[PDB]
């Protein structure tokens, strides 16, 4: 028992660290498939100018 | 004739059908039965393992 409440007191901590240095990865689910195409529209038109 | 609820999770037991018969012919009060309380734990190694389950 007492190893047991040891090992989630840790592990809570590790996971309070990890997700202060990760705030600005936790905003808007902007639709990530519409950056892409745009990226991808943008990339090929960088190259066609090239 | 208290019908035990035949759907009662739990059945009573011959120890419990024997005290509610002496309560009912008067020889014994529950006043009595209560200062006899024994607050013994029952599976005491049961309950500690169901614990450190929840916890992992």
């Amino acid at each position: 028992m007492s190893n047991s409440v040891e090992a989630l007191l840790e592990i809570s901590s590790s996971l309070k660290a990890l997700k202060e240095e990760c705030v600005d990865l936790c905003s808007s689910v902007t639709d990530g498939d519409k950056v892409i195409q745009s990226l991808r529209l943008a990339l090929t038109d960088f190259h066609q100018l090239t | 004739m208290m019908a035990a609820n035949p759907w009662s999770p739990v059945q009573p037991s011959a120890a419990s059908l024997l005290l509610e018969k002496c309560l009912a012919a008067g020889v014994l009060s529950q006043n009595a039965l209560d200062q006899a309380q024994l607050e013994a734990p029952c599976f005491s190694h049961a309950e500690e393992l169901q614990r450190i389950t929840e916890i992992k």
